[PDB]
């Protein structure tokens, strides 16, 4: 109450209103634009133009004016969307400077009954795209019956150019931490000393082709946001678990973080090059968990999972729907060998 | 300073106005690398240093973001002498499914002959329809508390367009009693 | 301190959510106890931010209006202004307020100010 | 418990898009006026119909979607408070909601338009126009609604009652809707007419490239543009030059004397060539026919200066326009051909057919643009139709290419159009060449479907 | 050299799209905000 | 200010009026044009608003259903109008389309028994003019000096009851007034007899008066501007130097077709008042 307030000063006319307003963009949620697919097969959502000689009908006997329709082929619609759209989530993601992998594995899509409704079987398959995005109630359990090891090397692995490289059989620990802003991924060696400390994963592209009676796909595309170095050489001094003779416990500071998840992995790898530059690895996880926090994930699962490596610069040099139609090409052969055990001794598909 | 600090992450701070909310090091290795600057002295305060950062920003600044919403002459464009979004892939469309349901046929919103009030194309060979069903996933590794999930598993074309017929013929005879109008149905061959 | 930075950032149009959602919630637990030469001081800063708030404004307004005789004519100009500003309306201190400019008409520096407090109202 | 007066939010929010739009357009008003724009709420508020249209407009300008809280908020009160919209603030929300692809966004459009449809009756002429305008950009094709528009066109032309600023916008707008009819263009002609001396250059090229859009006309109207154009010719620059040569090539008379005088004025103006509309200028008189090797010399000069420009579809155009009168000058078509290769990630199918067969007949062959090309093809080779596929496959037999991952999806797609391929007499030479180029091994279906 | 520009354009738009005021990120943050069977009971024991 | 007229119908338009000479249909059409361009440009009218067409040549008549005597409007009562009241609905809309309803002339319209013509009330200075005679009945005086009356020093406003013999034509067409104290008059015994009514009313009023030859239709507005024109009938030249003697400038406008049709300068346009 000082300095002549009853003398207003007069208010210049080059003031707009300004707001200030902080964390709006950052966050790891909001972090990239995203895409989605639903692919079944057996498919055909489109029309063929075609033309035909109608000299019979009297009346306008002119073939120039005659239209009529015809079906077309399953796969090359599913192919062509697929990779038009591989095409432009790289593009943006090669773009936006920042690096990605892509990924295919092996397992079953299970819907939770919010999906349904009124007691309706056929539904669009743009509606049921658009109401999959809304709450995620796709409940996906990665899978696959181990007894088909003898015929799954008898699958072309060394005519294609997958040879077994490396060491099996490799033990080792994977867990995750929840921070207090976002979540952290570990990689624990059979001794107990942290391998790799990662920051949690972001899909870009999602695609999700189910199939027939046997096992369906779910192509994607990955990318692994930044982490500062002083978190990652801080989670390496102090322990998070220590490992006694049979049993294994969290040491965790509760300062730092929780164990939310941990399991047990038992690594195998393989290796392939198409004279291409490009590195097609499989890999074998035979992971029996041992943390866990939710309760849909208390049983042992083998799984399989092929990958590849695109860096930040395909988008002027390499083709990169290349590499998504070979892996898609490739991975309906694993599919349909192993189609025959996942439901006749283990499993139960009853698509009716 | 280190690698955490990126162009997105700068963009980001620069467009909700919040700059000022980094260290000196974090500005000067931005400046060093990103923008590609000759040399800085190691002595300049946060000021200079968020004035510099931000004309950068601002004249290399080119994809211009601001639409149009008014007419204007003296204007040429040769462009003619939605389609990525008709799958519907690129994201959620906002406000959906809260509409009548006339999915399956055409209407637009009085007495005109050769006026189709409501068209419905049909195939044999294609269609555009999926379907669901029950499935038990007792066995699965994890899902053995659970009885019933549906998959999505594709069905006979046949099925789908009675389905689509009937839904458009209940919907015609609640409308045709309505009005209370001669009702006539036909089926032409040719 | 909360009254000269209300002021402050009202002149130049650099309002902060959450720190005026702060401002507002103390100076309406402690409201009965603000000396004269400081409500001035806070509605203008307040309404030349575009905030709309009913409760605070309407303390603020009888506040204003219990303190009548210790506005001079100018005060009581630019208080009329700050609410015509915005929009929002308060019989009790239009009325109480009206009369002194009334009863020191003859104190006005001409009738410009008279038809600006006549369209403020 | 704190909001913000939405009304002195929309006048500020005016105020700040006059300032950027009249200025230049520094990113820091945008910014400003995004951040203001974003924590604004229509709430418990009584905003009336303008202060709505106001913000609508303003912060679909400031580039937002319906993901933002405002937008999402303004696009109701029109779902359910329809009769509050009038006249004057009609065109502003039906153009606001143009580019949103919401659903909600497409229905308000419809509502408009009946409310349009039983009013197109009584408006003046600014009202009209505005009203087609808006309409013009967001796509609906209610037939009804512009048959009444167009008769109350006709009605007010009789008298004058255009200035010569609607009517551009008139033409171009249903023009650009793809609607036509004689009696309502011959109208406007005929307004535009009388007005004489007013309409200037900036004012008539833009209503001859609209007439020309829709160029399924008749003569005796292009024949008077033709003396109009005489004396405009002076004081236009290039890019006028090459959008009216376009029209009037679309038009399809040859206009001799036009074509000299603006074959005369253009070579002045050679170096305001930017080389991004050039592939226009070249392509209308393969359009046309004319062959005047002058301008056509004194345009191949100002290429290597300016290549980076040059699109995809700018490369592929101008390549074609010169496969008729072959220069076949290699200094540009190395540069050209390299632009290209990096260039054609981005592409098209029709286009990447034409640029195979151009580069095939111009018998200039080099491993790069070959090997990319023909690695690109696969990818659209599903949709070509039969002459297409036909002359992507001989370019590749042109290209010396023997990869079976390439030569399998092609030969596909002939086996099963095998009856419009063969069907075609006027290129019926190419596929000879095809097979006696390759040989009977490949295709034995193709080999005994050919021998019947 | 305009397809970059258009390119540039586009993904920054697209990125710019993506906030904290999304509707798909609204309805995760209230499908988050459902207070569990037991909460109901437990802010009835704790009233 | 405003100002709205109708196109005429060209196919349903008939020859030979009710006077016995036959009349050109497409002359009508060559004329209206015309008409239309001296009206937009004579700077007594600030808009003019180009009605739809229809069938009935009586409709051409835009008049005669609703008058502006200031603010506020005054609909025309329902009496031997109701076989056309269905076009009336569609004047409106152009009225409405620009224009507020202002007072819909509920007190007017509902006034029991109501016979009123536009014509038969003319505005003044601080003065209206209502023509009592075979059209206008004293209840409609009667509920004006009702409604549009004040009498004070500053609020001083007049009405005037002027005697008229039956077969005298509607008070706005032969006697009318121009501004800046200009009074027109047609020089017979009706437009004689109607000086003398409103000389014996208010001698302070300081009128001029300019005579014309009688059969002359011409148009002049009082309008919250003031200018000085007048519209006059491209006929009888002694009426203009006459009345362009007095100072005021005048404008010529061909209806001869239209006079042998039977229509007026007031029928032919409709005035409103606009405001905000």
């Amino acid at each position: 109450g000082y300095g002549r307030w009853n003398q207003a000063s007069v208010m210049q006319p080059e003031t707009l209103l300004d707001l200030s307003q902080a964390g709006f963009y950052e966050g790891a949620a909001n972090m990239v634009p995203k895409a989605f697919q639903l692919l079944v097969s057996d498919t055909a959502p489109d029309v063929v133009v075609s033309r035909v000689n109608t000299t019979a009908f009297p009346g306008f006997p002119s073939n120039t004016e005659c239209y009529t329709l015809g079906a077309s082929e399953k796969d090359v619609a599913i192919r062509s969307r697929y990779s038009k759209v591989l095409q432009w989530c790289c593009l943006n993601m090669s773009n936006l400077q920042m690096d990605g992998e892509l990924y295919v594995d092996f397992g079953k899509l299970l819907l939770k009954p919010s999906v349904m409704r009124k007691n309706r079987r056929i539904v669009s398959s743009y509606t049921l795209q658009q109401r999959l995005q809304v709450n995620h109630p796709y409940t996906w359990v990665p899978t696959l019956p181990e007894s088909c090891l003898s015929k799954i090397q008898e699958q072309f692995l060394q005519p294609e150019g997958f040879a077994p490289i490396g060491k099996g059989v490799q033990l080792t620990y994977s867990g995750t931490i929840k921070r207090s802003k976002d979540q952290l991924h570990v990689d624990l060696d059979n001794k107990g000393k942290v391998l790799a400390v990662n920051s949690a994963w972001v899909n870009l592209q999602t695609a999700w082709c189910t199939h027939a009676k046997g096992p369906d796909v779910r192509l994607l595309l990955r990318s692994r946001p930044p982490i500062r170095r002083q978190d990652v050489e801080l989670f390496a001094s102090t322990p998070i678990i220590k490992l006694a003779d049979d049993d294994v416990a969290d040491v965790l500071p509760p300062e730092h973080g929780q164990l939310v998840y941990l399991s047990e992995d038992e690594t195998r790898l393989f290796e392939r090059v198409s004279d291409r530059g490009v590195t097609i690895t499989v890999r074998e996880v035979k992971r029996q968990p041992l943390i866990i926090l939710r309760d849909e994930e208390e049983d042992p699962r083998v799984e399989y999972s092929l990958s590849a490596h695109i860096p930040a610069n395909a988008a002027k040099a390499t083709d990169v729907r290349a590499v998504g139609l070979t892996a898609f090409e490739l991975a309906g052969r694993l599919a349909g060998l192993v189609a025959e055990d996942f439901v006749r001794e283990y499993g139960c598909e009853a698509k009716l | 300073d280190f690698s955490h600090i990126t162009r997105n992450t700068v963009w980001g701070l620069w467009n909700e106005g919040n700059l000022f909310s980094l260290s000196v090091p974090e500005l000067a290795f931005f400046l060093q690398e990103h923008c590609r600057v000759a040399n800085v002295d190691p002595r300049a305060k946060k000021s200079a240093l968020v004035r510099q950062v931000e004309e950068i920003l601002s004249a290399e600044q080119q994809a211009s973001a601001t639409v149009p919403q008014e007419d204007n002459p003296h204007a040429i464009v040769v462009t003619d002498y939605e389609e990525a979004d008709e799958y519907g892939d690129w994201g959620a469309e906002p406000g959906f499914e809260d509409r009548r349901e006339l999915d399956f046929m055409e209407l637009s919103p009085r007495y005109d002959p050769l006026s189709p009030r409501a068209f419905q194309l049909l195939h044999s060979e294609t269609a555009t329809d999926v379907g669901i069903a029950s499935i038990d996933p007792s066995k699965l590794p994890g899902q053995s508390k659970v009885k019933n999930a549906l998959a999505a598993i594709h069905v006979a074309p046949n099925d789908a367009n009675k389905m689509r017929f009937r839904m458009a013929f209940e919907w015609c005879l609640m409308n045709i009693w309505n009005m209370n109008m001669p009702g006539e149905l036909n089926i032409g061959a040719g | 301190a909360i009254s000269f930075a209300i002021a402050a950032f009202g002149r130049v149009k650099y309002l902060d959510k959450k720190l005026f959602d702060r401002f507002t919630r103390w100076i309406l637990d402690h409201s009965k106890d603000l000396n004269a030469a400081e409500l001035l001081l806070t509605i203008r800063g307040v309404s030349r931010v575009m905030l709309l708030n009913d409760q605070l404004y309407d303390d603020l307004g009888s506040k204003a209006a219990e303190k009548v005789k210790e506005f001079p004519i100018e005060s009581q100009c630019v208080l009329l202004s700050s609410f015509g500003s915005l929009g929002v309306e308060h019989e009790r201190l239009a009325s109480r307020m009206v009369s002194s400019i009334a009863e020191n008409r003859e104190e006005l520096t001409d009738a410009t100010k008279a038809v600006d407090v006549i369209t403020s109202l | 418990v704190s909001h913000l007066s939405a009304r002195n939010i929309a006048t500020e929010a005016l105020q700040m898009k006059k300032l950027h739009q009249e200025r230049g357009g520094n990113p820091m008003l945008a910014q400003q006026a995004r951040r203001v724009l974003f924590a604004t709420s229509i709430a418990g508020q009584n905003l009336d119909a303008r202060s709505v249209a106001l913000l609508l407009n303003t912060a679909v300008y400031f580039g937002m979607e319906s993901d933002a809280k405002l937008v999402r908020e303004c696009i109701d009160y029109c779902l359910k408070n329809d009769k509050l919209i009038t006249v004057d603030v009609l065109p502003i929300v039906v153009t606001a909601c143009a580019t949103l692809k919401s659903r909600d966004a497409r229905e308000v459009i419809e509502m408009q338009a009946q409310k349009a449809a039983r009013n197109a009756k009584f408006l003046d002429a600014k009202d009209v126009t505005n009203i087609i305008s808006a309409f013009s950009k967001t796509g609906i094709n209610h037939e009804k609604l512009f048959a009444f528009l167009s008769r109350r066109v006709q009605t007010l032309a009789r008298v004058g009652e255009f200035e010569a600023a609607h009517l551009v916008i008139l033409a171009n707008a249903f023009s650009r809707l793809r609607y036509r009819d004689k009696f309502l263009f011959g109208a406007i002609a005929r307004r535009a007419m009388s007005l004489r001396e007013r309409v200037t250059v900036n004012e008539l090229v833009p209503l001859i490239v609209a007439f020309s859009k829709i160029g399924l006309k008749d003569p005796k109207l292009s024949k008077r543009f033709a003396t109009k154009a005489m004396e405009y010719v002076d004081q236009m620059n290039a890019e006028q030059v090459a959008s009216m040569f376009m029209a009037f090539a679309y038009f399809g008379i040859r206009y001799d004397q036009l074509f000299g005088v603006l074959t005369n004025r253009a070579v002045e103006l050679i170096d305001e060539f930017n080389a991004q509309y050039i592939s226009t200028t070249l392509n209308a008189f393969q359009r046309i026919g004319i062959n005047n090797p002058e301008l056509f010399d004194n345009l191949a000069e100002r290429a290597l200066a300016v290549v980076q420009d040059h699109d995809a579809r700018d490369i592929s155009k101008t390549v074609t326009a010169l496969a008729h009168f072959g220069l076949k000058d290699e200094e540009l078509f190395k540069r050209l051909a390299s632009h290209a290769a990096s260039i054609a990630d981005q592409f098209d199918a029709m286009g990447l057919v034409n640029t195979a067969h151009a580069f095939a007949r111009t018998n200039f062959l080099q491993q790069d643009m070959a090997v990319a090309l023909s690695e690109r093809s696969v990818y659209v080779c599903r949709l070509l139709d039969a002459g297409e596929t036909r002359r992507l496959l001989w370019a590749l037999a042109k290209f010396q290419v023997r990869d079976p991952k390439i030569l399998t999806p092609v030969f596909n797609r002939c086996l099963a159009l095998h009856y419009d391929f063969f069907a075609d007499p006027t290129g019926s030479e190419e596929i000879e060449e095809i097979f006696d180029f390759y040989g009977p091994n490949f295709c034995p279906p193709l080999y005994q479907l050919y021998i019947s | 050299n305009p397809f970059e520009k258009v390119a540039r354009g586009i993904a920054f738009k697209m990125r710019s799209k993506v906030h904290k005021q999304g509707y798909s990120n609204t309805v995760m943050a209230q499908q988050a905000r459902r207070l569990s069977p037991t909460g109901l009971l437990a802010m009835e024991r704790l009233t | 200010l405003h100002a709205f007229v109708r196109s005429p119908h060209y196919r349903t338009i008939p020859s030979a009026g009710p006077n016995g000479i036959v009349v050109n249909r497409d002359m009508l059409v060559h004329q209206f044009r015309d008409f239309y361009k001296t009206l937009q440009h004579c700077s007594l009218v600030d808009k003019v608003h180009l009605m739809s067409e229809r069938p009935s040549v009586e409709a051409l008549r835009v008049a005669d259903q609703m008058v502006s005597i200031g603010a506020t409007f005054l609909e025309m009562p329902l009496t031997g109008m109701e076989h056309r009241a269905t076009e009336f609905m569609e004047s409106m809309r152009y009225v409405r389309g620009a224009g507020g309803p202002s007072t819909l002339a509920s007190y007017l319209q509902d006034t029991e028994n109501c016979r009123c013509n536009s014509g038969d009330v003319v505005c003044l200075p601080n003065g209206i003019a209502v023509g009592h005679g075979p059209r206008t009945n004293a209840v409609a005086h009667t509920t004006l000096k009702q409604l549009f009356e004040v009498k004070d020093d500053q609020f001083s406003f007049d009405v005037f009851t002027l005697e008229q013999e039956g077969d005298a034509p509607p008070l706005g067409d032969y006697f009318g007034f121009a501004g800046s104290n200009v009074l027109l008059t047609w020089k017979d015994e009706h437009g004689l007899l109607a000086v003398d009514q409103y000389q014996q009313k208010q001698p302070h009023t300081e009128m001029n008066v300019v005579y014309l030859e009688p059969g002359c239709h011409f148009l002049s507005f009082y309008g919250v501007d003031h200018t000085i024109d007048v519209l006059v009938q491209k006929g009888y030249e002694r009426s203009m130097d006459s009345i362009a003697a007095a100072g005021l400038n005048p404008i010529p406008v061909q209806w001869s077709e239209m006079d042998k049709l039977g229509i007026s300068m007031r029928a032919a346009v409709l005035p409103l008042k606009f405001f905000k």
